[PDB]
């Protein structure tokens, strides 16, 4: 997990609110209006992807430790910070029928970011 | 008394 | 030496992201529960950790003391003094309210406190224990009040930006009045403040049976004797398997929604859900 | 859940297999020797964003609609697929105590991608 | 003209690929789970299908018939006449095993079966039950076999080219009170032992008195054991957050919470262990079996 605050340079997760009208889905949806979704960002180096904490953290080693001695099709896809947590979210809409539904959408939101 | 529109699903 | 973000549930430094690093210098800030690493070892002694132990062995904690610390709305110590920023919700500026999620607070700092922990789009919603009905409410000024699937109450703007086109923009309302555009149907959905329902695509005739309304989308129409309409549903799912029992109008108990599709798809008819669980008179 | 059985170059799960061998984990890990990683790769287009039955589609495809329509910033961060489902596996080795210990590393043999 | 990956559980189609495809041309492959849509928009009804769908509606299956169709190593027919793949090995040739992941199981064919269901890893260690120790069991080949922190045994192999090193201090002590050349050297006899020497301290192995007698690197404590009348150094921090409650004391005295037997342990500078888990008085006998 993290928190995007201070001149944090790493996968961290920086908070951003997304306003569906920004993007059009104003329209079918009901509220709530916008809410944050936020992301990942960060350089995913080394003696630091492993210790990420994240899920994708002993695996993405495992790996590195492969391109770290340029090898198969490795040598050149970057270890990119990306989302490891996310809960849903309970919203309200149109469904295809045009009727009015509360449900949960799954991992609608970052819970935390890892390197991979 | 009221009413109740049909639904999608639950 | 090693400097960390996080100390594990079980203790152990986690997080390194600046090695070669003496304490007192990764000690310094104000954003807590930044801990230490006392020995330089980048070699995969480090990797190893993390598996033989929550991690990094040996840290160190940096604050025992709201000393320098910082935090969103404040700071509070207890326990094994492990000063932990939790919730300074800030009251003052009334009421026992609702919430945006639907569940009811027995007031806003109530709720304020609960905004701090998780959900920051927890909203408010209106004043007063949350309702089942559009019975009630004043909506925050300019909020039209509507009722969710499961009939309950929530207030809104409705959007009112977006009127007409086309083609067929051009569909029929399950309440009969031919709408002009599909978001024109939100719109009088709205402003009645219920679901209305896409009866079928089209502009609206009187027919007296389903044979007669067409229906692409490959959905298939059924009829209601209810107000003697026809409805433009879909039948193409399945279920055969969460789940619950519901008792519909008929005067009849079934399974899940799943249950009873086909229930009046297959069969004739369109039904609605009289109410959850079973519903009978012995 | 998408398995590259071929023709394919969008995000798949190239599955393969690590030997502790030719890494030197060999030196402190009693058993097993290598064991069948998995990892991906997979252009990302947008078609394909909605689409993606795993989680990160929701938040990639809101993500989108940024650099979708020019959208300012992102654009710099290109969109990435990664392991999104990952399972533990049970491993035997020795620790610092140099005690032979059977552990399950937690979530370390990938078998869910997904874009980003 | 739109096919798809997966048949969701609620029937809605799942997981794209192409479009302005027919049925026949994208159904022309051998594959299981393939679908394909004749309806089509072009984006969004899709996406919104995830939303309040599952997936997207009027999805027909490619193959309904475990016919034409194909799998790695068979097909049979699901309760709902439901085509889909399954595990064949070929069997008929032994005894209940013991898995490498360290699990008992039926049969080589229930795990065989239960391999390609999951771990394409995992494979027969040894025949019978899991068994608790090394006491009559029966390894293949060179596999030796050697015990864990719980004690069910297990059958593995022992690498025997440990080259020494040269240097005067990269050499360790024997929990049982030698000093070794190395690493290697240690790993390598503890394989042999098939149990596990603990490391002791990293000096070579001296026999002080007391624990002052003793350095200890990494930052770790001495504790010294009565029994053996040598010490060794385990590291603390080790924070019991949440909770736990069984084991019993080595100390003739019951004890409540493991990672709290060591505490004392630690916080006595002494040594101590784990018998009958949950709570105990009695004695059993002296000695162990041994490890830390």
């Amino acid at each position: 997990g993290l928190e995007c605050d201070g001149k944090v340079n790493i996968c961290c997760k920086k908070q951003f609110f997304v306003s569906f009208k920004d993007i059009g889905w104003n329209d079918w949806i009901i509220a709530p209006s916008g809410y944050h979704a936020n992301y990942c960002e960060g350089e995913c180096p080394s003696h630091i992807a492993g210790t990420s904490g994240s899920s994708l953290s002993f695996h993405s080693t495992v790996i590195n430790h492969y391109r770290m001695r340029g090898h198969s099709p490795f040598a050149n896809l970057k270890s990119c910070c990306v989302p490891t947590k996310l809960r849903p979210m309970s919203m309200l809409y149109y469904d295809d029928g045009q009727n009015i539904i509360k449900k949960d959408i799954q991992n609608m939101i970052v819970e935390e970011c890892g390197c991979s | 008394a009221a009413a109740a529109a049909a639904a999608a699903a639950a | 030496g090693n400097c960390w973000l996080r100390q594990a549930k079980n203790g152990r430094c986690q997080v390194l992201y600046k090695t070669e690093l003496s304490k007192e210098e990764c000690c310094s800030t104000g954003r807590l529960s930044t801990s230490w690493t006392e020995e330089d070892v980048n070699d995969n002694t480090l990797f190893k950790w993390m598996i033989f132990n929550g991690g990094a062995p040996n840290c160190i904690p940096c604050k025992e003391t709201c000393e320098n610390v910082d935090c969103g709305p404040k700071c509070r110590m207890n326990k094994k003094n492990k000063p932990r920023c939790v919730c300074a919700p800030d009251c003052s500026n009334k009421g026992p309210v609702c919430g945006l999620d639907g569940k009811t607070y027995r007031n806003e700092c109530a709720l304020l406190k609960a905004r701090c922990k998780e959900q920051p789009e927890l909203e408010v919603q209106y004043q007063g224990r949350c309702k089942k009905t559009c019975r009630d409410v004043f909506c925050p000024g300019s909020s039209t009040c509507v009722v969710d699937q499961t009939n309950n109450a929530y207030c809104v703007t409705c959007n009112r930006i977006c009127p007409e086109p086309s083609s067929e923009q051009y569909l029929c309302g399950n309440d009969g009045v031919t709408y002009s555009s599909a978001c024109h149907l939100r719109k009088a959905t709205c402003l009645l403040g219920r679901s209305i329902g896409l009866a079928y695509e089209g502009k609206c005739i009187k027919a007296k049976s389903c044979e007669d309304i067409q229906c692409t989308g490959g959905k298939k129409c059924l009829w209601d004797f209810k107000v003697g309409r026809g409805r433009c549903s879909l039948c193409d799912e399945l279920c055969p398997d969460s789940d619950e029992p519901v008792c519909a109008s008929d005067n009849a108990t079934y399974a899940s929604e799943c249950a009873m599709k086909e229930a009046a798809c297959s069969s004739g008819v369109l039904l609605e859900v009289k109410h959850s669980g079973s519903c009978n008179s012995i």
